């Protein structure tokens, strides 16, 4: 779900979203998404929210008042207009029980609003429930169409499957860095490797339950991750009373990765090697 | 157009080595690895349908449980849809899965399955189901179904997440359950998120053109699966070479506690055993009289706080 | 996509008569409702009657008589037959059908009448 394109589309009267922050829908993963889409006068446009009325709240459009989305709003003069009027666009003005929220009725039933039966014939006291939206491009700002889209987002006990686009980033190689590979963090080099993966296998351990390879998800490629160096410094000293000169071991670690000498037991600084 | 067709029989066989598959995504080389999960154990009973149609309702629909395991040595012609499900019918979702030469078809919808469901070769498909509505699901993939082999399939569906793996063996003379081993190879996995009981394989007809349906015979295999703890060797290349079932016989524990496939001459301990209860038994007392909790919990009138009113209950159920 | 087709208009002497027909073709959704609007020359658009699926009609004019609207359930498509014409019912016809989810709108015909 990508909602960069929904934020470039157009400017947009109204961008007003509920329950969830509009920078957060990127990063966040709902199981389901709901896309309604209906045009509406712009003085209505304030009637599509949770805990509102009207005409087109209670027999159009009804929102929950739990409801978690967003609702976006833009004029569409130029789509929806036409100067003999574009009666096209309907909406209900007469229901006999106000909507239930997520509940569309498309029954075209002669509203009965007396006693007398409307026999299904239009008459007095009996009204069409649906009246056309004689939009017009000479009407004033709160009249003219409006095309409103409400984003319902869902999550159930399906695992969730609709969210924004994954970064790619770049690749580096033979250096210490922070790596994150489909949810799985940590540091270490991503060194070439000579492992084979089969297509299904995406990482690989050790015997004793590490991780040691790993499958690139841009490029079909295995690395080799190996922690960063770390050792234990040693302080090699005589006596503060005799001298305060000092030299440094690092155990374990190559000289190349930190009067320098390279023994067994690690990197000796500080030191000078006789014969 | 439900019309019942296949007459089918059934015998006992042994399920030998079969019923292996990778049960994760993660490569491993030259290790010995111990899972528990839903697996076929080895030397068991699976149960070998002939379903033979001649050119009555005889194909009960066998129930899923814990997961099925599906083999034939037949062609890829002959044996091309399976049917899942609970009912079976348009009130509640359905798997139905279709192969053909050209590619396969994977379609959740509320299908009406037919009593004797099958694909007539055009190939037309509402002999399977008399309809489909609400339908939600459809996927068009690579036939895994291509052409003196035996075809093995193993379904599960666990967490709302449905399982197929799969794999193409060569078979000899031998019995279409041969020695050896054969790891399957995970396939399609799909997030249907509804409940499945039952299954039911679908087998393709064709018209005689000339008793409007030729004459034929499949032969399959049905295995089922249970939680079992395994313990499978990865070679070099992460491959399943070999794997032992852990609660099989003596000698597999002693396997299955050193983490081995080899064993010392010596004496090991490897479990406990305990013999279980065989029924459960509940002693009460004999008073039959209730005890009046509505007394305290409709009365009219309470006290104050600081003079709270206590009442004693005895001698009741 | 869906195409309605409108034919059966034209040029009619008063208190004659005519068969409007609308067939849709394309997506169409099973629960659909099926109805007729008028548009007078330079004037708001109404609903000339309307029929459901279940065969339940609901005419939006006092006009029972004139307009009769025939089902056919095979094909799925809806005419009108226009008898005893007079001269205020010219107008163009479009018919409308709400299907589900989106509602659809025909093409047009021309319906005339005068003496
Ligand atoms: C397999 O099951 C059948 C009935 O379920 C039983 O008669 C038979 O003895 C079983 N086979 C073995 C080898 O136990
Ligand atoms: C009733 O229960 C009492 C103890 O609660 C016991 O003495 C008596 O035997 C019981 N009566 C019968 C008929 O079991």
């Amino acid at each position: 779900a990508d909602y960069s394109v929904i934020y470039n589309f157009a400017p947009f009267f109204a961008f007003k979203c509920y329950g969830v922050s509009p920078t957060k829908l990127n990063d966040l993963c709902f199981t389901n998404v709901y896309a309604d889409s209906f045009v509406i006068r712009g003085n209505e446009v304030s009637q599509i929210a949770p805990g509102q009325t009207g005409n087109i709240a209670d027999y159009n459009y009804k929102l929950p008042d739990d409801f978690t989305g967003c609702v976006i709003a833009w004029n569409s003069n130029k789509l929806d207009s036409k100067p003999s009027g574009n009666y096209n666009y309907l909406y209900r003005l007469f229901r006999k029980s106000k909507l239930k929220p997520f509940e569309r009725d498309i029954s075209t039933e002669i509203y009965q609003a007396g006693n007398k039966p409307c026999n299904g014939v239009a008459g007095p006291n009996c009204y069409s429930p649906l009246q056309s939206y004689g939009f017009r491009p000479t009407y004033g700002v709160g009249h003219q169409p409006y095309r409103v889209v409400v984003l319902s987002f869902e999550l159930l006990h399906a695992p969730a499957t609709v969210c924004g686009p994954k970064k790619s980033t770049n690749l580096v190689k033979n250096k210490c860095v922070n790596f994150n590979f489909n949810g799985l963090t940590g540091t270490g080099v991503l060194t070439e490797s000579n492992k084979k993966f089969l297509p299904f296998q995406q990482f690989g351990r050790d015997i004793a339950d590490t991780t040691d390879a790993v499958r690139d998800p841009q490029t079909l490629e295995i690395l080799d991750i190996t922690p960063c160096s770390f050792g234990g410094v040693s302080v090699i000293t005589p006596g503060t009373n005799t001298s305060n000169q000092v030299a440094v071991l690092y155990q374990g670690v190559n000289c190349t990765e930190v009067n320098v000498f390279q023994t067994r037991a690690g990197c000796l600084i500080g030191a000078e090697y006789v014969n | 157009q439900c019309v019942n067709l296949i007459t089918r029989t059934q015998s006992y066989t042994n399920s030998f080595t079969r019923g292996v598959y990778y049960p994760d995504k993660v490569f491993r080389s030259s290790v010995l690895h111990s899972t528990q999960d839903l697996f076929l154990p080895f030397f068991s009973n699976v149960t070998w349908f002939h379903a033979i149609h001649v050119s009555r309702f005889d194909n009960p629909a066998l129930p899923f449980n814990d997961g099925v395991y599906f083999a034939s040595t037949e062609k890829s012609n002959i044996i091309r849809g399976w049917i899942f499900g609970t009912t079976l019918d348009s009130k509640t979702q359905s798997l139905l899965i279709v192969n053909n030469a050209t590619n396969v078809v994977i379609k959740v919808c509320e299908f009406q399955f037919c009593n004797d469901p099958f694909l007539d070769v055009m190939e037309s498909e509402f002999r399977v189901y008399s309809s489909a509505n609400n339908c939600t699901f459809e996927y068009v993939s690579q036939p895994f179904l291509m052409d003196k082999n035996l075809r093995e399939f193993v379904f599960k569906n666990i967490d709302g997440y449905f399982k197929i793996y799969s794999k193409h063996t060569p078979i000899n003379l031998e019995r279409d359950l041969p020695q050896g081993f054969s790891a399957l190879e995970p396939l399609v996995d799909l997030p249907i998120g509804i409940n499945i009981t039952r299954f039911q394989t679908l087998l393709a007809l064709h018209r005689s053109y000339l008793s409007g349906w030729t004459a034929g015979a499949a032969a399959y295999y049905v295995g089922y699966l249970q939680p079992r703890t395994f313990l499978l060797k990865y070679n070099e290349n992460g491959t399943i070479t070999d794997a032992v079932d852990c609660a099989l016989d003596p000698l597999s524990e002693t396997k299955c506690t050193l983490k081995s496939f080899t064993v010392e001459k010596g004496i090991y301990q490897t479990s406990n055993f305990r013999v279980q209860p065989t029924e459960s038994i509940v002693r009460f007392p004999n008073i039959t009289n209730l005890c009046p909790f509505h007394e305290v919990f409709n009365a009219t009138t309470f006290a104050s706080v600081y003079a709270w009113n206590r009442k004693r209950i005895s001698n009741c159920v | 996509q869906v195409q309605l087709q409108e034919s059966g208009g034209g040029l009619v002497q008063a208190g004659g008569s005519l068969r409007l027909s609308c067939a849709a073709s394309g997506s169409i959704f099973s629960p659909n409702t099926m109805g007729w609007f008028r548009q007078a020359l330079g004037k708001q658009r109404e609903g000339v009657a309307f029929i459901s699926s279940i065969a339940s009609t609901s005419y939006w004019l006092p006009v029972k008589g004139r307009f009769t609207i025939t089902r056919d359930n095979t094909k799925n498509t809806v005419h009108l037959q226009m008898n005893s014409l007079i001269p205020e019912d010219t107008a163009v016809y479009y018919c409308y059908a709400v299907d589900k989810s989106q509602d659809y709108w025909g093409q047009g015909t021309q319906v005339t009448v005068s003496s």
